[PDB]
């Protein structure tokens, strides 16, 4: 396959999470949270994630509480059968844009914008693809490209026309905590909080991992000098043979 | 494959004058590289024994060559667990190297094949 | 082919003395840094052909055609393209 | 060394006894450390850090 | 204003210079290919996707550390 | 090489305080220590494990 | 007389794990089986307590799975150990045969337990396929497809074969649900066959590293050998801790987190590592039965190592030429492995029908070759 | 205009071909195709084309 076919492989970038004993920064987590909030959750459904995940990752209870129930959610019928809605629990999904399919590509020029809980662990390159593509919008497409109409040229996405315009451009969100809101920070931020969506045991799984293989280690040594102490009178046997 | 098998195509090779020329060096050569002889082995030490002729061979053994087979067994397992190699007088000279199970083993089989010709014998 | 302790299907055994010592009473690390460096190498060293011989070859064949699969979804590989397929 | 054969080696039911006991120890104890180096290695950076603002 | 602005013209005339005068020369010549007559029934059509991709790769290499060093 | 009475070399791999209570004691810390991780890292290994039966977090929401 | 020895049913224990004589000079090689027992019972205690938490119908499996790794508790521990150890025990499987391989186990008298050891191979390879389409995302669905339409080759019935194993006329929840199903019994059937491999292994014992007997000096199993497989138990606990804490999706394909759709297909459709050489092997014949019957013949080829090894001397240890052609054996399959995932084009198209023809040559020419020069070398070379 | 059902899964591509559309297809050599068929072979009704509607 031609290289285009394939999408330009996204540099290594030095996440905070890279590294064995490193968790994520919960700080760009929050923010990003807020990017996809008013971002890319116009197009963007993240079903698999409930407001209950927030909670001592991102918010509080209280502001997850208050996330959810300034929403309406369907509840069970009323007495005579009819329909009703209530507010949002922290046990609810954050609600999609789109009622299905077809109202979304209807929406995206035919494009269908994928789910994002699980788009970090679906890609190759992870919260590295997220960011270049995001941030790898050239002004112009490289002479000789012709793309298909409502496509746009991004050189990390395979075949290079994606149906998703560019959307981060400096100060779309003004983050709640003070930080420059520049395209490559906001990039940053969301990649961090998309990854954490699709693996959220991240943190808990990679310090879990460092007790396992220091306990397998110590046994690992401790059994190599037993088997060697059991093993020593085999190995140090001595023979005298006298042929009868 | 039998070891009469082998012994007879090693017999057609070495009356081929042109053929022992260009056999035996190699022959020499491989048996070097094989490195059997660095555990005290001789050559028909190696040779698989779990089956009915071989097991009829080794118990026609006389018994010093029968003590010593097992002497060099149990010395070459020795040094295979400890990862060590022979040395001195362990290592097995090419002047050592006897065929020592051979003629036993060609009794055996000479008489398991004619066994098996004259089961197929037909009155003319 | 096989028997079990006391009838293991040996040849009789006559004349070996055979000797050894407690594991409480020996040194189970006793000369480990000789193992661990000379005869290591000594292992290594007289197994090395059997593993670098077809290693580098595979690797070679490998990286040959790799390299020229690459090259033919180039531009310049265009005409070789066409007429390989 | 003999006291401390005899009373916590010799019998396997003490041997045992202890390697359990000690085993429970090293749990407790291995937990409260590692839990201690992580926050340190990770500092500012977990929400126990970052939720006084909030 | 974004950092990677800066970092990424920096590299292009820097490090990056082959590629980025290669993706130039290219794209003069796709250019000037498609103002001349009878191009839109030509059998093939170049592009520069390569040589943007060859020196992407190469700004990528000198700037990800750099860039994420400053967010 | 002939008298089985005058016994094989032993003495690069022999330890002259091997009938002492330190020695075993040694021996008996590395199989003790040995034994104790392994039932901490069992312990650790069952309760996070049999933890799955325990009521999910959607049930418990 | 101990109880052990007394009591039958303890006798039977004793036979296998306790009094079983052993060869005293095992190598490392020889842990491979243990660690095969390790990953399937690794497998079936993880496997069975996900099944507590699937859902095999297919409108709720990828669902059930991500339910799984976000709510159960250390449900990602269980997930990931259940995926990662399917690829660890390939990596045993494969070494376990190597040894084999290499060291003549397959001969007399150990015919029967190598035997039994080609159809053990045979239904982990079934049942790791099986057990993948479970997770349902688009590797599972489209890889299910294109492997069960290669019974359409078979003439006359195949179309109809194909229709009955997936219960309907595409991989759907019929499909789905009888995966599920066959997927969980399969591990059963193969802890059988893995301990008829063992009861027919035990008439003639262990062979060892020098291809001799070793009736002459034998060790009990334990302590020795139960203290040497807790070395290479904690090495594999180790490797299964840097993959399962560290990075537990690097031997996955990142299109098995999208739900199956049965109208985009995947730009490239292969199946898990492990399966690649065989994948290659199909590939390079143009025939779509050819292919198949080449596939399924690269893997019970095995069988005829018994008739095709014409060595007097059993294993390789002292074998100089013998090494060599096992070594190019082994590199040969694995960039078979290798191109089994490379895109179909030049010039791997024809790499890859040459090392299909070295792949079939070692069993039917060179190693019937090499080791009947061999035969005769030891002869004169010892004269 | 053409359609897109779901049949078993694959695409099926309806298309209602106008009189002209027929016309043009009626047209190029069988001689010269990969894969030698006239439209009568393809469709039973020429207004018709019903087709499995994933690329070969
Ligand atoms: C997977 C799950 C993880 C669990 C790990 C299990 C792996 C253990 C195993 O079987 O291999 C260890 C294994 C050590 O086993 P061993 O019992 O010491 O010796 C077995 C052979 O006889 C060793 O053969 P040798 O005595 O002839 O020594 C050769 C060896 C040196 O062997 C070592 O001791 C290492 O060195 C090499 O062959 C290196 C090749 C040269 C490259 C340059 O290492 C090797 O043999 C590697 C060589 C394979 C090629
Ligand atoms: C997997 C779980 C492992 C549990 C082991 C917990 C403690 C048992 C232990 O360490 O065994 C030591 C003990 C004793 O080891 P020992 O058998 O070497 O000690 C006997 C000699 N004395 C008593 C003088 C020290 O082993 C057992 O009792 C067997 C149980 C192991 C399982
Ligand atoms: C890669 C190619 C490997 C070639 C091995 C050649 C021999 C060698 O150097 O190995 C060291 C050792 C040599 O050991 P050895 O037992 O022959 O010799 C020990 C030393 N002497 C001769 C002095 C007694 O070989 C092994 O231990 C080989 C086991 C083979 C396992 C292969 C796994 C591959 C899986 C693919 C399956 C299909
Ligand atoms: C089934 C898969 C088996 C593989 C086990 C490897 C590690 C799994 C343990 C889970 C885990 O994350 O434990 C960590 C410690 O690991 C460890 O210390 C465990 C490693 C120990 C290796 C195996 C030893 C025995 C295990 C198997 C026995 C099971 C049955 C026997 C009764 C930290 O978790 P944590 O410390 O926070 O846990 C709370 C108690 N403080
Ligand atoms: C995994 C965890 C490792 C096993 C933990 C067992 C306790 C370890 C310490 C106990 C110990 O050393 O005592 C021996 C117990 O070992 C035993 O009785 C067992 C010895 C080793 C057990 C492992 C056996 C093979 C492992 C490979 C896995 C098999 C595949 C199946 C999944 C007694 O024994 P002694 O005779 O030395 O006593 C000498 C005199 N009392
Ligand atoms: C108003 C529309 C829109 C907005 C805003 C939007 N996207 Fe998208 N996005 C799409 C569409 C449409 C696609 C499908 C593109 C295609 O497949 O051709 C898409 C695709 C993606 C993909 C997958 C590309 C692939 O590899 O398949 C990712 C990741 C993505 N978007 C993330 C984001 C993030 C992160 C944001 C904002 C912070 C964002 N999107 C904002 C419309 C949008
Ligand atoms: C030899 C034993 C086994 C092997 C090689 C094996 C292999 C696999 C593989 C490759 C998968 C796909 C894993 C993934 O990528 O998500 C899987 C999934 C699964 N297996 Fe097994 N398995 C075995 C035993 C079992 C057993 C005994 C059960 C008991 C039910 C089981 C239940 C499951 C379930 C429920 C899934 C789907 C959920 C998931 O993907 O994790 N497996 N298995
Ligand atoms: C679930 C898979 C398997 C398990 C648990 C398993 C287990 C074992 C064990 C424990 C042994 C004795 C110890 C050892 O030599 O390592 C052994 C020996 C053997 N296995 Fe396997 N095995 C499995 C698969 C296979 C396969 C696929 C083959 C062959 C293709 C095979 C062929 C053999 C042979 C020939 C021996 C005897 C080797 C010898 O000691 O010389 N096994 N197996
Ligand atoms: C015969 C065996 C006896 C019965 C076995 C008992 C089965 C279940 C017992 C406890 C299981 C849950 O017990 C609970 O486990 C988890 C770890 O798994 C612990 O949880 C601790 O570690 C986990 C990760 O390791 C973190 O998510 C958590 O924040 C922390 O508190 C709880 O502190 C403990 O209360
Ligand atoms: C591997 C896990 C441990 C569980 C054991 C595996 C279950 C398989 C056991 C049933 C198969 C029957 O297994 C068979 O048992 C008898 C006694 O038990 C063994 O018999 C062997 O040991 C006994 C004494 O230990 C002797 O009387 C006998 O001469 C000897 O051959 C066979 O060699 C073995 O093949």
């Amino acid at each position: 396959m031609t290289a285009a076919e394939h999408g330009l492989h996204p540099a290594e970038y030095p996440w905070p999470q890279n590294g064995m004993l490193s968790t994520f920064d919960h700080a760009s987590l929050r923010r990003g949270y807020q990017v996809y909030k008013e971002v890319c959750a116009a197009c963007h459904s993240l079903d698999r994630i409930a407001w209950r995940n927030l909670v001592g990752v991102t918010h509080t209870t209280d502001e997850a509480k208050a996330f959810a129930e300034e929403l309406e959610y369907d509840d069970e019928p009323d007495d005579e059968g009819n329909p009703r809605k209530r507010p949002g629990k922290l046990a609810d999904y954050i609600p999609g844009p789109y009622p299905n399919e077809q109202a979304a590509r209807a929406a995206n020029q035919g494009a269908l914008p994928p789910d994002l809980s699980l788009i970090a662990k679906a890609r190759h390159g992870g919260a590295d693809y997220i960011f270049a593509l995001l941030t790898g919008y050239p002004d112009e497409p490289p002479a000789g490209v012709v793309l298909a109409p409502g496509m746009n040229y991004n050189p990390y996405f395979p075949g290079g026309g994606i149906g998703m315009a560019r959307t981060l451009f400096d100060g779309v969100v003004e983050y709640e905590d003070g930080t420059p809101a520049t395209t490559s920070q906001m990039a940053k931020d969301v990649a961090a909080f998309l990854t954490w969506a699709a693996e959220p045991e991240h943190d808990e799984r990679k310090k879990l991992g460092l007790k396992a293989i220091i306990v397998i280690s110590a046994m690992l040594g401790l059994s190599v000098y037993i088997k060697k102490f059991k093993w020593s009178p085999i190995k140090n046997r001595k023979f005298i043979y006298n042929p009868p | 494959a039998s070891i009469t098998s082998v012994v007879k195509t090693s017999e057609l090779i070495l009356k081929s004058p042109l053929l022992s020329k260009i056999v035996v060096p190699l022959a020499k050569t491989y048996v070097k590289f094989s490195g059997y002889r660095q555990l005290g082995f001789k050559m028909n030490d190696l040779i698989i024994e779990e089956t009915p002729n071989m097991q009829l061979a080794l118990r026609r053994l006389p018994p010093t060559e029968s003590y010593d087979r097992v002497y060099r067994l149990i010395r070459a397992t020795q040094f295979s667990l400890s990862h060590k190699l022979a040395t001195g007088n362990d290592i097995t000279k090419p002047e050592e190297d006897d065929h020592y199970l051979i003629p036993y083993i060609l009794d055996v089989e000479a008489e398991a094949f004619e066994k098996d010709a004259l089961d197929n014998l037909e009155v003319v | 082919y096989m028997g079990w302790w006391g009838h293991m299907g040996s040849p009789p055994q006559k004349g070996i003395a055979g000797y050894t010592i407690s594991p409480f009473a020996a040194r189970p690390f006793a000369g480990v840094v000789h193992a661990a460096i000379f005869n290591t190498f000594r292992r290594t060293k007289n197994q090395a052909l059997f593993v670098i011989l077809p290693v580098s070859f595979f690797y070679y064949v490998w990286t040959q055609a790799s390299e020229k699969n690459e090259w033919l979804y180039t531009k310049a590989g265009r005409h070789e393209l066409a007429k390989a397929l | 060394a003999t006291t401390f054969y005899n009373v916590f080696v010799k019998r396997n039911s003490a041997f045992v006894a202890t390697i359990l006991a000690s085993a429970f120890v090293f749990d407790m104890t291995f937990e409260t450390a590692i839990d201690n180096f992580w926050d340190r290695i990770n500092a500012g950076k977990q929400w126990k850090d970052i939720r006084h603002k909030y | 204003p974004d950092p990677a602005i800066a970092l990424h013209e920096a590299a292009a005339e820097g490090p990056c210079h082959d590629f980025k005068h290669h993706f130039d020369e290219c794209v003069e010549r796709v250019t000037k290919a498609q103002e001349a007559e009878d191009y839109d029934h030509a059998e093939y059509k170049e592009d520069c996707v390569e040589e943007f991709f060859h020196l992407q790769h190469c700004i990528n290499d000198n700037t990800a550390d750099k860039l994420f060093r400053v967010l | 090489g002939k008298s089985t009475y005058k016994i094989p070399d032993f003495t690069p791999y022999l330890k002259k305080d091997r009938n002492t209570d330190a020695n075993r004691l040694f021996s008996y810390f590395m199989i003790g220590s040995f034994g104790m991780l392994s039932a901490a890292g069992a312990k650790a290994t069952v309760q996070d494990f049999l933890s799955n039966m325990s009521a999910s977090a959607d049930v418990l929401a | 007389m101990a109880l052990r020895k007394k009591n039958s049913l303890l006798n039977m224990a004793n036979s296998y794990v306790l009094d079983s004589p052993q060869p005293s000079n095992l190598n490392y090689f020889w842990n491979f089986g243990s660690l095969l027992a390790l990953c399937l019972v690794i497998q079936l205690a993880t496997g069975i307590t996900l099944a507590m938490h699937y859902t095999s119908h297919a409108s709720l499996a990828f669902d059930s799975v991500e339910h799984i790794m976000r709510d159960v508790n250390f449900g990602w521990f269980i997930r990931y150990a259940h995926a990662n150890t399917a690829s660890f025990f390939f990596i045993c499987i494969y070494a376990h045969m190597g040894r084999n391989i290499y060291y003549g186990s397959y001969k007399t008298p150990r015919v029967l337990p190598w035997s039994i050891g080609v159809i053990i191979f045979l239904l982990l390879i079934i049942t790791a396929f099986m057990g993948y389409v479970l997770v349902f995302g688009q590797m599972s669905l489209w890889g299910a497809t294109v492997i069960c339409n290669l019974v359409s080759a078979i003439p006359w019935l195949g179309e109809d074969i194909v229709h009955f194993l997936w219960g309907g006329f595409s991989v759907g929840n019929p499909t789905l649900q009888r995966f599920f199903a066959l997927h969980y019994l399969m591990p059963f059937v193969l802890a059988v066959f893995a301990l008829l491999h063992l009861i027919a292994l035990h008439t003639a014992g262990s062979s060892n590293p020098l291809g001799i007997t070793s009736n002459v000096d034998k060790l009990s199993m334990h302590p020795y050998y139960s203290f040497k497989d807790l070395i290479t138990v904690f090495a594999f606990l180790l490797m299964f801790t840097l993959f399962v804490f560290f990075s537990p999706d690097k031997l996955g394909h990142p299109d098995n987190y999208i739900p199956a759709n049965p109208m985009v297909t995947p730009a490239s459709i292969v199946p898990e590592w492990y399966l690649l050489p065989f994948y290659a092997i199909l590939r390079a014949i143009p025939d779509k039965l050819g292919g198949v019957i080449a596939m399924v013949a690269a893997i019970l080829i095995l069988l005829i190592l018994p008739i095709v090894d014409r060595s007097i001397i059993r294993g390789n240890a002292f074998k100089p030429i013998s090494k060599l052609l096992f070594g190019f054996f082994i590199c040969n399959f694995l960039l078979l492995g290798v191109l089994g995932q490379v895109h179909i084009e030049p010039p791997f198209i024809v790499l890859g029908q040459i090392c299909t023809i070295f792949y079939f040559s070692y069993f039917l020419i060179l190693l019937p070759m090499v080791s009947t020069i061999e035969n005769i070398f030891f002869y004169i070379g010892s004269l | 205009k053409n359609v897109i059902i779901k049949w078993r899964g694959k695409p099926i591509f309806i298309r209602h071909r106008t009189s002209e559309e027929i016309e043009e297809a009626n047209e190029v050599n069988v001689a010269t195709l990969r894969d030698p068929q006239t439209d009568d072979e393809r469709v039973q009704k020429p207004e018709w084309l019903v087709m499995i509607g994933v690329c070969t």
